[PDB]
C-alpha cells in the first residue's frame, strides 16, 4: 500500500459524499389525501340508495353488523 | 185469563284484560351478558328492545 491510493480513495469518498437530496414530503401529503377521498366517496351511493328506497335517516350507520329491511 | 205473548233476547260477555311482554337484542360473538343493558364494551352497538 502507498499514500497515492489512500489519498485518491479519501478524495473519491468526499466526492461521492456530495449528492443532493430534494424534498419528499408533499408527495406523501398528497397521496394521503388522494386515498382518503377515494375511500370515503363511495358511501354516497349507499346514502342515496337508503334515502330513496324508503327507510329514514339516523338508522344509517357504519360497521359490520349485517343488514335487514329497516336499518342499513 | 186472556191470551198473551212476549219474547226476550240478551247477549253479554265478561271482561278480563291482561298484558304480555317480550325483550331481545342483537346477538354478539363473545358476549355472555344477555342483558338489555350490556355492561361490557367490545366494539359495537346493541339497540336492544323491551
Amino acid at each position: 500500500f502507498t499514500l497515492i491510493e489512500l489519498m485518491i480513495v479519501v478524495a473519491i469518498i468526499g466526492i461521492l459524499a456530495a449528492i443532493a437530496i430534494p424534498q419528499y414530503q408533499n408527495y406523501v401529503a398528497r397521496s394521503e389525501g388522494a386515498s382518503a377521498l377515494a375511500t370515503i366517496n363511495p358511501l354516497k351511493t349507499t346514502v342515496e340508495e337508503s334515502l330513496s328506497r324508503g327507510i329514514a335517516g339516523s338508522k344509517i350507520k357504519i360497521g359490520t353488523t349485517a343488514s335487514t329491511a329497516t336499518e342499513t | 185469563s186472556l191470551p198473551y205473548w212476549s219474547r226476550k233476547i240478551t247477549l253479554e260477555c265478561t271482561p278480563y284484560p291482561f298484558t304480555l311482554r317480550w325483550e331481545g337484542g342483537v346477538h354478539k360473538d363473545g358476549i355472555p351478558d344477555k342483558v338489555p343493558h350490556p355492561s361490557c364494551d367490545p366494539g359495537s352497538e346493541l339497540v336492544s328492545y323491551t
